[PDB]
């Protein structure tokens, strides 16, 4: 049960001056990342190409190469009509992919956004401004669902490519997807923002997957406990850290325990 | 605009001697023209290894920056932001 997607950013900052980044997921791993500096679509794993075969990708990568140089001469060309409603600095974000579901389903997705604000989706067989979107958008919107040829691809990658993409990538990059990492944790002290307190902090790095900790005194679970939010290390693992904030003294008797998949039923139980 | 939400912390747990790597984990911007840096004791980290730039489903954007480094008794470590949100550069501390 994976989200597949594909993010592309644009800046245009001038006339003359615009790029064009980017990067692909499937779930939590990046299988791709394409540089405004590079012609071709680079892999980030060995399994990126999924099972597509040399001529498959080759075809693909052509029709997004054709895509991103359209694309950055359509926005341009849309912004010299536009002055001086809208002027630069301009960015423009799409997010397209698709959510594969129990053994059959799939839903794909294709959502724009302009100046950090969703605006544009494909949907069925054509472009649509949301509800709230700025109106100026509604002619660009008619002269691009005026293109047929370009519905008709985009129909295409949504309801097909994009599902058979991402079966080949589940298989090809298996044992990647279903790694097992196993957590080191670790207790440490800060001040605290409320007077005669202190923060104990349990610190988890190094786990693949996601799912994982809780303050304890004894059996009991610890209320106070602030778990922080999932950052990412360098090496494709995961760093949390769950907080407490303590009166002097009160301190003695906690433990922080760890749970996770890849420790198989056997938890991290540090004491203070 | 949207400001940089910044975190710094450790790879692995700090031991004073040991290499390690120290993350700085920027988040929560717009637009995505930005500058990251290390520090230690107030100097540039020369050899700073930035990720790709990405987004989250809420569309600010992402960006992991980390270093080697070995931890000591009195070496302190930083990460400085420069971003159009900000009139001044925002520095976090790695804690300990
Ligand atoms: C999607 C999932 C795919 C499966 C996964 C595969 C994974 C593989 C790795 C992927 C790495 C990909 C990184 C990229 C991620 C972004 C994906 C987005 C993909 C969606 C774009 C695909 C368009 C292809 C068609 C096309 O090229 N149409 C062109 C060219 O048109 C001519 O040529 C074609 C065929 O050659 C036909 O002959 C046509 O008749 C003919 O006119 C058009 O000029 C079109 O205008 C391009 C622009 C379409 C577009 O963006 N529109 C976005 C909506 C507009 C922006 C909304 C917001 C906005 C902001 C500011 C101002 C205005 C609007
Ligand atoms: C791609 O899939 C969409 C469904 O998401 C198809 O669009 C539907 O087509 C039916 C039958 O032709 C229409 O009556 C529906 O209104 C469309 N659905 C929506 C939500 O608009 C589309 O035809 C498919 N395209 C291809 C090439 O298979
Ligand atoms: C366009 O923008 C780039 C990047 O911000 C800048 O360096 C360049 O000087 C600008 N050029 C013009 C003609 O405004
Ligand atoms: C991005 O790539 C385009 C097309 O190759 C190029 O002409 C443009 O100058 C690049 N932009 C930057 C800022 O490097
Ligand atoms: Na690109
Ligand atoms: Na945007």
């Amino acid at each position: 049960n994976y989200t597949f997607r594909c993010l592309q950013m644009s800046s245009f900052a001038n006339r003359s001056w615009s790029r064009t980044d980017s990067v692909v997921w499937l779930g939590d791993l990046q299988t791709h990342r394409w540089s405004n500096d590079s012609a071709t679509i680079s892999f980030t794993k060995p399994w990126s190409q999924g099972k597509l075969s040399n001529q498959q990708w080759e075809k693909l990568q052509h029709m997004f190469q054709v895509y991103r140089v359209s694309f950055t001469r359509d926005i341009q060309e849309l912004v010299k009509m536009m002055s001086p409603k809208e002027d630069y600095p301009i960015e423009i974000q799409l997010s397209a992919g698709c959510e594969m579901y129990p053994g059959n389903a799939s839903e794909s997705f294709l959502h724009v956004a302009f100046q950090g604000k969703y605006v544009v989706r494909f949907w069925g067989t054509s472009w649509q401004t949301v509800p709230g979107a700025p109106s100026w958008l509604d002619l660009p919107i008619k002269v691009l669902n005026a293109d047929q040829g370009t519905s008709a691809t985009v129909q295409m990658l949504l309801n097909d490519t994009c599902p058979l993409f991402v079966r080949g990538l589940l298989e090809a990059g298996k044992s990647d997807l279903e790694k097992q990492e196993k957590p080191v944790a670790w207790l440490s002290s800060v001040p605290s923002s409320a007077h005669g307190h202190r923060q104990l902090v349990c610190h988890v790095s190094g786990f693949y997957p996601k799912p994982v900790v809780m303050w304890m005194r004894g059996d009991q679970e610890q209320q106070g406990t602030h778990r922080g939010d999932f950052l990412p290390n360098a090496d494709e693992t995961w760093y949390l850290q769950a907080t407490l904030d303590v009166e002097a003294g009160e301190e003695a008797g906690l433990a922080c325990r760890v749970k996770h998949s890849s420790l198989g039923g056997q938890d991290i139980i540090l004491y203070w | 605009q949207k400001t940089p939400q910044i975190q710094v912390y450790s790879r692995h747990p700090p031991e004073n001697g040991k290499p390690n790597i120290l993350n700085c984990y920027v988040t929560q911007f717009h637009p995505p023209h930005i500058e990251i840096q290390m520090l230690k004791n107030g100097k540039k980290i020369p050899k700073v290894e930035m990720s790709d730039m990405s987004f989250s489903k809420d569309w600010s954007f992402y960006i992991l920056a980390h270093t080697e480094f070995t931890p000591t008794e009195t070496d302190t470590y930083a990460c400085r932001v420069k971003h159009a949100s900000m009139a001044e550069p925002k520095t976090v501390y790695w804690d300990r």
